[PDB]
RNA sequence: UAGUCGCCGUGCCUACCAUGGUGACCACGGGUGACGGGGAAUCAGGGUUCGAUUCCGGAGAGGGAGCCUGAGAAACGGCUACCACAUCCAAGGAAGGCAGCAGGCGCGCAAAUUACCCACUCCCGACCCGGGGAGGUAGUGACGAAAAAUAACAAUACAGGACUCUUUCGAGGCCCUGUAAUUGGAAUGAGUCCACUUUAAAUCCUUUAACGAGGAUCCAUUGGAGGGCAAGUCUGGUGCCAG
């Protein structure tokens, strides 16, 4: 019981892409799930789902609409070589890693504190 | 003003400025001996050791036994009658324990039958003094 | 009045001739040494030492509070104890007040911690109370076991 | 250095004498017409008014034909006709001093919710809105205090989803149908 | 003399407080006074009696 | 007047002449719990006090002083002294500065977690790649601002009031208002809690299944009750004592 119109749609031809706001009707129920949302903009605009990427939905109060900005990539190989870490590590397919900011400081200040070959000991 | 002429602000000026001091709170407020006077030091409480219980009696019409406590405070040394209120409160002050005392609503005059008596017990050993009235709290022991 | 630290939990008590009191008691969580390894464990001994200090300066505020009166001490004498250097620290911290550095009658070195600590405290002073019927009565029943 | 505002004011002023028995009597006597919560409710209305009345008073001092008095009269007169209270044809600024909150008041949604009819009385009218029973063009209103303009007054009617609407039983009956259900069997 | 403190509050009997129907609160407390003011009561003559008046 | 220095003008400095300049229009000197301003609080109109504080300008990094290096420093997270204070030594020596962030001592009536991240904003660098306790994000936080629950409704009794009626008292009930631990079912979060979304990964919030309220025990407080000042000559104790 799902319904989509587009808003401010755009026709970018420096990244030769389109981008615009989904307005989505939903009434009595969450807000959907990204995964089923990318299949289905994927047979809406003819593209295959691996290549859309949407996110930043927000169901308004009250419980009839939500709100999520999204955009449709020429390539995989396009959207992949320009496109954010966080929005790729959204879905898993890219994983940002997970070592704390402050040790990656300490690594440096401690690699800082001594000169030559104990560089490579430095490492563990 | 009597000299009202169009270009004497100078002289008015000079009159409301030399006046401002006769008025009795202005010069209250702005020469520091009265704030240096003061214990407080313009402040609304300060820490204070119990050194002495002592039974004031009070002015005429009234009569009774005010109960008052000599505090000698920490950072100036100074001493002072802080009055301790309310019913069967007393027992509850042993002496050498920490008491917060504020002022009692005069800003530097005394009240009623308590001779030169301008402040009062709000705390003890960090317990409300009102606490131990009501029995919501009991005293560390 | 007696002063009575420990890693374990404080204590404070007095001392009339034949009388023992106790005034008050209390805990704080000082966690220990092991803490954190590798990461802080260097420089775990010099935050550590500050955090016992300022446990230390609760201490001083507790010390200050009872034995202090007006920056002049009302009660005569004053038992400072504790294990580890504790009441060193305690009589040569600057927050620990002059004019009571000039009458520091004692420090006295405990173990476990606590009462009986507290108890022997009062053994190692004995000479110093040697006016007090308590310390004639601890010599005499003293020798009546040997 | 902070990326915040800090833009915030008192929305309200307490009045001058404490314990006047007639305003008293007043505030008790709006109090019952229109079940407020309490006394500092109104008095923000009253501080709306006090700067309404001061505004009215700038521009009547000021000379006619300023272009500045009419814009921001004819500014003034737009928010008043919206919502509903002056006639279009009546909109001129010394009417303003000829005035009285209750015309305000009268545009609360609660009262306009009991005078409508749907709500039996105006606490009920109350206790419907804050449960959250009621909608306006297709969005959910929790607030009773929402003006509502002309425009969006006549659109009001039960919501969609809600057990007095086309749906699902509340918690209650939630409680009552599934234990009377479990008494039958 | 200091030999008097707190005679009189302890002297006196420490009753036990009795229990109470727990009153309406809120919007609709202020609505019940509302009610008792005006639209309960009929005019009467003379001077009006105060609410906790007891004789 | 003539030079020195200095990027130029000038007691900036040097030398030689002249003897001037300010002052009751408050100079000069002393104080200031004074960094300044943009502003805030208060108000009829006039005014009064405050303004360290997230934007601008100034000055400063223990005290004073001196300098190299540089386009730019009289730099303090660059050096050299003396002074103040502190840390180790095999005795010859070594090294030092949180008015950066956290955190701590001390002073006090008086003030927060050694948390996460460059994903947003911008900045630096030789830069399509690096870094950023600037900044942002969470934790605590009753300095304060906005909205908003803690019951609503019906039927039975009763007391009353517009109606018909009735000599009053009472009677008939289309009308009601209130009350009654008298019944009746209807409605909700707070919370519990599956599932998404949120987002760097989370959390909070919004949406949603399922529990979650009849004394809706899911127990709302602080101050008062002679006057000033809205409101008990109610009951028991005390008797210039206590307050
Ligand atoms: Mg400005
Ligand atoms: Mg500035
Ligand atoms: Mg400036
Ligand atoms: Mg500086
Ligand atoms: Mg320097
Ligand atoms: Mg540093
Ligand atoms: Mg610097
Ligand atoms: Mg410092
Ligand atoms: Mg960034
Ligand atoms: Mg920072
Ligand atoms: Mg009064
Ligand atoms: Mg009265």
């Amino acid at each position: 019981t799902v319904t989509i119109r587009t808003r401010k749609f755009m026709t970018n031809r420096l990244l030769q892409r389109k981008q615009m706001v989904i307005d989505v009707l939903h009434p009595g129920k969450a807000t959907v799930p990204k995964t089923e949302i990318r299949e289905k903009l994927a047979k809406m605009y003819k593209t295959t789902p691996d290549v859309i990427f949407v996110f930043g939905f927000r169901t308004h109060f009250g419980g009839g609409k939500t709100t999520g900005f999204g955009m449709i990539y020429d390539s995989l190989d396009y959207a992949k070589k320009n496109e954010p870490k966080h929005r790729l590590a959204r879905h898993g397919l890219y994983e940002k890693k997970k070592t704390s900011r402050k040790q990656r400081k300490e690594r440096k200040n401690r690699m800082k504190k001594v000169r030559g070959t104990a560089k490579a000991n430095v490492g563990a | 003003g009597k000299c009202r002429g169009l270009r004497t602000a100078r002289k008015l000026r000079s009159h409301r400025r030399d006046q401002k001091w006769h008025d009795k709170q202005y010069k209250k407020a702005h020469l520091g001996t009265a704030l240096k006077a003061n214990p407080f030091g313009g402040a609304s409480h300060a820490k204070g050791i119990v050194l002495e219980k002592v039974g004031v009696e009070a002015k005429q019409p009234n009569s009774a036994i005010r109960k008052c406590v000599r505090v000698q405070l920490i950072k100036n040394g100074k001493k002072i009658t802080a009055f301790v209120p309310n019913d069967g409160c007393l027992n509850f002050i042993e002496e050498n324990d920490e008491v917060l005392v504020a002022g009692f609503g005069r800003k530097g005059h005394a009240v009623g039958d308590i001779p030169g008596v301008r402040f009062k017990v709000v705390k003890v050993a960090n317990v409300s003094l009102l606490a131990l009235y009501k029995g919501k709290k009991e005293r560390p022991r | 009045g007696f002063i009575v630290i420990d890693g374990s939990g404080a204590l404070f008590g007095t001392l009339q001739g034949n009388t023992r009191e106790v005034l008050h008691k209390f805990t704080v969580d000082l966690p220990k040494k092991h803490g954190r390894g590798g990461q802080s464990a260097l420089r775990f001994a010099r935050l550590r030492m500050e955090k016992r200090h300022n446990y230390v300066r609760k201490v001083a505020e507790t010390a200050v509070q009872l034995f202090i009166s007006g920056d002049k001490v009302n009660v005569a004498g004053l038992v400072l104890a504790g294990s580890a250097d504790f009441k060193t620290e305690l009589s040569q911290s600057d927050m620990f007040d002059q004019r009571l550095q000039s009458k520091v009658l004692k420090l006295v070195d405990i173990s476990y911690g606590g009462e009986n600590g507290f108890n022997q405290a009062i053994e190692l002073s004995t000479e110093v109370l040697s006016n007090v019927k308590f310390i004639q009565e601890k010599k005499l029943i003293g020798r009546y076991f040997d | 250095p902070v990326a915040r505002s800090w833009v915030c004011r008192k929305t309200y002023v307490t009045p001058r004498r404490p314990f006047e028995k007639s305003r008293l009597d007043q505030e008790l006597k709006l109090i019952g017409e229109y079940g407020l919560r309490n006394k500092r409710e109104v008095w923000r209305v009253k501080f709306t008014l006090a700067k309404i009345r001061k505004a009215a008073r700038e521009l009547l001092t000021l000379d006619e034909k300023d272009p500045r008095r009419l814009f921001e009269g004819n500014a003034l007169l737009r928010r008043l006709v919206r919502i509903g209270v002056l006639d279009e044809g009546k909109m001129k600024l010394d009417y303003i001093l000829g005035l009285k909150i209750e015309d305000f008041l009268e545009r609360r949604l609660q009262t306009q919710v009991f005078k409508l009819g749907l709500a039996k009385s105006i606490h009920h009218a109350r206790v419907l809105i804050r449960q959250r029973h009621i909608r306006v063009r297709k969005q959910v209103v929790n607030i009773p205090s929402f003006i509502v303009r002309l425009d969006s007054q006549k659109h009001i009617d039960f919501s969609l989803r809600s057990p007095y609407g086309g749906g699902r039983p509340g918690r209650v009956k939630r409680k009552n149908a599934k234990k009377g259900q479990g008494g039958a069997g | 003399s200091l030999a008097r403190v707190g005679k009189v509050r302890g002297q006196t009997l420490k009753v036990a407080k009795q229990e109470k129907k727990k009153k309406r609160t809120g919007r609709a407390k202020r609505r019940m006074q509302y009610n008792r003011r005006f639209v309960n009561v009929v005019p009467t003559f003379g001077k009006k009696k105060g609410p906790n008046a007891n004789s």
